[PDB]
């Protein structure tokens, strides 16, 4: 409307037989303009160069008319592949728009630039629209959640996914900013909520090649509402934070976000209470990969972390407790050596200084663990990165419980609104205990969202009239969950390994073929590599987005922390109130477990709403797209079972040559096709405007389809086979008088020359 | 015929050598080795044998008449042939007559076969039907 | 079971070929295909050889006695009807308006299918007189109808 707040969110000669999507290798799909035809060997000419070339005729995509340009819903439009729903987003994007439905599905493209979409300007206008009314939009997903939990009155719940760098977060924050902006009733509770963010991303994110500000931990946050529709309370559960880039970090990369924000000096004062100088590359266990981080300013991230510990209602012991145990750990690694002895004390007192203990009973507890059991040179340098690992890991974890403290405000809960922002599945070179852990959390995901992709399924079988039966589904779901989660299970034995001091890396792999192996097919033998720089896999597990060879390799302290039992003694009992709470009086996948299905019971009694962020490219740089990685996206988001389904007009277009002797409506045609065919009642269903095949079915309708279309054209080729032969019929009988004639009256002439009287005649004949 | 007689008598003439208007056994022998070799008696005792009774004029033109009876004409020959000649060049490739008469229809012989081709006129690869056709009748 | 007119209708033809390739009573077993395309009929090449026709000459010869089950055979397969030719004929038509190319329809006759020489295509193509037009198209329905007619309609 001219309106300012709708800036980058509202939408500013074709043959439908001659225009269409042609594969590429830079742009993924060209429009192309069809020139000649010949059996499968089509020549298009590209409408952008005006260059030419031939294209498998199925390997053409179908184009959509004009008509649909940047579409606001994509299941509107005539055609949905990969070439039409490419185009329409990557139209869309470099435009500013990047918000678009199809069907049930909102999907975000990171813009990697600001947007003045979001402003309360903006707000205002969304609030109570219906998704039709206005603009696509994350409010409007938001916003509409909330007016079904109202009228509906039950749970809701939104899924964002997508890759890592996609907008997971970015826009888990926006929803939450929204509806703390429309239902919002030291600070408030709204003002908290919000303020939890930077503490948990302070500690939970970092910098990787995909993401300047990577979440290293599962988030589900739930947003309870009161008797008046308004905010009452809110609680965030958190899981599998990398517990590895404590102590390491790739090159490239940066270990979590505050070890850095505290070597700034945003906050002088704090220097002596930490007892750090600021300077981060001056810190093993931090300036590993990168130090720096452009356009993260870790001056005023701390400010601003530390303003935000004050608005959760922070006692200032409270947040310099957290502020000092952190760094702490930074010394831990600054702690020198050479059974083993120490290379001064120096570093090693400032860490039992901050932490409430003595430092000489500490790298005494260190250097001969206690009956006694003294530990080399390494055997210590490896307890020091456990320990600090131990130390951040309970930290994180007190830290979001203090958290939900301040947000369980035990006012009158209604119903809610929960948020999923969670890593998918992920398959890399080596694929460790972290992904399993990843890739079995996805796959309960994954029955979830089939439970309702399944629940649209049958909203299909009654809009046509069509009501199917008991079809065949994932039961190699559950196959998969089971090898990994079931009482025998992969963890189950895991866990039960790690009660073991004997127990090792071998034990534990050979235990485990010991019982799946042959016992159950999705457990298989590690086979060969489809990616180079593979490293070792000890058994592949077949996920239902993938293969996944797994290296077994150290999974026993992964799972069970392996710090001193003896200077958790020590912390057991400090001088400092938080580590003496840490250390106070079920490994990672035993509390994942129940932490899991705790997820899962929430999620299956809400009503989901599902956003998927796409990330544009590899370069962080906004309006570019790469199509390779866009279409590697679409792939396979939002299959496997479910029966095929075809709208009369193309179906009789594509299977008429299967019973042409029967075809004197597109609907009836069909009705004789398949009556003819002898097609049995069961392996199909009517619809009004569809025919739905049950599975395989059209595969082999491709079959027949293959075969008949070969014969035909043979017996059309035998037919004028026939007619030639026929045709020069006659002059195969004149001929054959005509050889008779010369045959007859050669052997005359030929006898009469061996005639005596002849012989004499002609002598004479002078 | 009236000039196929005209030699028959002229012929029967320079044959009938003792001038007694019949045709011995010794008029046949007589003649033949005046020009080349002749026929042994066995030979020219069935070449008379061929002739119920005596040897005139008639009995003559009566056994050659019953000889070149039972064929076609000039025109109704030299048709069964351009028959295989499409293009009416009035010539046949060579190896084509010779493939047709040698293993079809009526499948000719090796003898047959160089009986025939011995006379045939062949040059530049085509064998014109049409001389050929002619010295095979007038 | 053939009738006697038809078994009559068998020996004329029998013999026009039996002659052509020697008479003697035998027709070589590679000819058996023509011989029943010439009652009529238009078995498929896949069709023949399952009754006894062979890929090449001399292979094989065959008396009268043997021949009739051969013709009893290649009757009671399928003949493609109109609607047949006309259905496949389709699937190569992206306009929808009985079009096709001289180029393409040659691609089908040629290298689709139990295959056509090159020869016989030039061939009916002259024969039934196909034309194109200025774009280079010709109606497939058109000439469809004229290999069904006959050499002589
Ligand atoms: N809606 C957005 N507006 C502007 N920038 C965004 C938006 N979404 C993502 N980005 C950019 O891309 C980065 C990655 O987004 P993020 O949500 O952290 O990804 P992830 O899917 O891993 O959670 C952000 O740091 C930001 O720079
Ligand atoms: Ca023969
Ligand atoms: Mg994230
Ligand atoms: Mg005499």
């Amino acid at each position: 409307f001219s309106d300012p707040d709708f800036q980058y969110l509202a939408v500013d000669a074709f043959d439908g037989k001659k225009n269409c999507w042609v594969p590429d290798e830079k742009e993924g799909f060209a429009s192309a303009e069809i020139q000649s035809s010949k059996g499968d060997e089509i020549t298009v000419k590209i409408v952008a160069d005006s260059s030419t070339r031939t294209v498998k005729k199925d390997d053409i995509q179908s184009m959509n008319p004009p008509k649909f340009e940047k579409l606001e819903d994509m299941a509107n439009m005539t055609y949905l592949n990969e070439a039409s729903v490419l185009y329409n987003l990557r139209s869309r994007y470099t435009s500013g728009l990047i918000y678009t439905y199809s069907g049930l599905f909102c999907i975000a493209v990171n813009p990697y630039r600001r947007l003045p979409i979001y402003t309360d300007s903006v707000i205002a206008k969304y609030r109570g629209k219906r998704k039709t009314e206005i603009p696509p939009h994350l409010f409007s997903v938001a916003d509409n959640a909330y007016q079904n939990m109202v009228t509906d009155r039950e749970n809701q719940s939104c899924l964002i996914t997508g890759e890592s760098g996609a907008g997971k977060t970015e826009n888990t924050k926006k929803v939450i900013m929204y509806l703390a902006k429309v239902a919002c009733a030291e600070g408030s509770l709204e003002d908290q909520i919000i303020q939890a963010n930077p503490v948990l991303e302070a500690y939970g994110n970092a910098k990787t090649t995909r993401n300047n500000n990577s979440s290293r931990f599962g988030k589900f946050i739930r947003i309870h509402f009161g008797p008046t529709g308004k905010i009452a309370g809110a609680d965030i559960e958190t899981y599998l934070l990398e517990k590895s880039r404590v102590t390491y970090q790739q090159s490239a990369e940066r270990n979590y976000h505050i070890f850095y924000q505290i070597c700034s000096n945003a906050i002088p004062e704090l220097n002596d209470v930490m007892l750090v100088t600021p300077d981060s590359g001056l810190y093993s266990f931090i300036n590993q990969g990168c130090l720096t981080v452009d356009n993260i300013d870790d001056v005023e991230e701390f400010k601003l972390c530390d303003e935000a510990f004050d608005i959760l209602g922070f006692t200032k012991e409270e947040k310099q407790s957290m502020f000092k145990c952190t760094a702490s750990i930074l010394h831990m690694g600054e702690m020198k050596f050479k059974q083993a002895e120490s290379d001064g004390t120096a570093e090693a007192e400032k860490v039992a200084f901050l932490c409430g203990i003595n430092a000489g009973d500490l790298l005494k507890a260190l250097l001969k663990p206690k009956v006694t059991k003294g530990q080399n040179m390494n055997q210590v340098v490896n307890s020091v990165g456990a320990l600090a690992k131990s130390l951040y890991d309970r930290m994180f974890n007190w830290l979001v419980r203090r958290v939900n403290k301040t947000l369980d405000t035990k006012a009158k809960r209604n119903y809610y609104i929960g948020v999923l922002d969670i890593a998918g599945f992920e398959i890399f070179d080596f694929n460790s205990f972290e992904q399993l852990c990843i890739n079995y959390t996805n796959e309960r995901l994954q029955q979830f969202f089939n439970h309702h992709m399944f629940i649209l399924e049958q909203e299909e079988y009654k809009k046509e009239g069509i009501a199917w039966e008991f079809i065949d589904f994932g039961m190699d779901l559950q196959m998969c969950i089971d090898l990994i989660e079931k009482p025998m299970g992969i963890l189950s034995i895991l866990e039960e390994e790690c009660m073991f001091p004997k127990a090792d890396d071998k034990s534990f792999q050979d235990k485990l073929y010991q019982n799946h192996m042959g016992k159950n097919r999705m457990f298989t033998k590690p086979g060969k590599p489809t990616r180079p720089n593979q490293g070792p896999a000890h058994f592949e597990l077949h996920h239902y987005a993938g293969n996944v060879p797994y290296s077994i390799t150290g999974w026993l302290e992964k799972n069970k922390d392996p710090i001193n039992e003896n200077v958790v003694a020590l912390l057991g009992a400090s001088k400092e109130p938080l580590v003496a709470e840490l250390f106070k009086a079920q490994t990672i996948s035993a509390v994942h477990r129940e932490s899991l299905n705790k997820l899962m019971k929430n999620l299956y009694s809400t009503h989901p709403h599902f956003v998927r962020c796409i990330i544009p490219n590899e370069l962080k740089q906004p309006g570019l797209v790469d199509a390779e990685l866009v279409l590697h996206q679409l792939q396979c988001n939002g299959r496997k079972g479910f029966p095929s389904r075809l709208i009369y007009s193309e179906f009789k277009q594509r299977y008429s040559i299967l019973a042409p002797n029967a075809i004197p409506d597109g609907k009836t045609v069909s009705e004789k096709i398949l009556a003819g065919l002898q097609m049995d009642p069961a392996e199909y269903r009517l619809g009004t405007t569809k025919v739905f095949f049950k599975a395989g079915v059209l595969g082999n309708l491709e079959e027949m389809r293959d075969e008949r279309l070969s014969k035909i054209i043979s017996m059309f080729q035998a037919h004028i086979r026939g007619y030639l032969i026929r045709k020069a019929y006659k002059k195969l009988q004149d001929q054959r008088i005509g050889l008779s004639v010369i045959q007859r009256n050669i052997r005359k002439w030929l006898v009469l020359r061996n005639w005596q009287w002849w012989k004499l005649y002609s002598k004479v004949k002078p | 015929p009236q000039k196929q007689i005209q030699e028959m008598k002229e012929a029967f003439s320079m044959i009938d050598v003792d001038r007694d208007g019949f045709v011995s056994k010794e008029d046949i022998k007589a003649i033949s080795e005046q020009l080349g070799r002749a026929p042994d008696d066995k030979e020219l005792t069935a070449m008379l044998k061929e002739a119920p009774g005596p040897l005139n004029f008639t009995m003559f033109l009566s056994i050659f008449s019953d000889k070149l009876s039972g064929t076609d004409s000039e025109e109704t020959i030299r048709n069964a042939f351009a028959m295989f000649d499409e293009q009416e060049t009035k010539k046949l490739n060579i190896e084509y007559i010779k493939d047709l008469l040698e293993n079809m229809g009526d499948n000719f012989n090796k003898d047959e076969m160089r009986m025939t081709f011995k006379e045939a006129p062949v040059e530049g690869g085509k064998f014109d039907y049409v001389k050929f056709t002619a010295m095979i009748k007038g | 079971k053939l009738s006697q007119d038809e078994i009559d209708d068998l020996k004329d033809v029998f013999e026009l070929f039996d002659f052509w390739d020697g008479r003697d009573g035998a027709v070589d077993a590679f000819k058996l295909g023509d011989v029943c395309r010439c009652l009529g009929i238009n078995p498929r090449n896949e069709d023949v050889f399952a009754v006894g026709g062979t890929h090449k000459m001399g292979e094989k010869s065959l008396p009268f006695e043997e021949f009739l089950p051969a013709y009893e055979g290649l009757m009671d397969c399928e003949q493609g009807t109109f609607a047949d030719y006309m259905e496949a004929f389709k699937t190569f038509d992206r306009e929808g308006q009985g079009f096709i190319s001289g180029a393409e329809l040659r691609h089908v006759l040629t290298a689709l299918g139990e295959r056509l020489s090159d020869e016989d295509v030039d061939e009916i193509i002259k024969l039934t007189d196909l034309q194109e037009d200025l774009e280079g198209n010709v109606k497939y329905e058109d000439f469809v109808k004229k290999v069904m007619a006959g050499p002589y309609p």
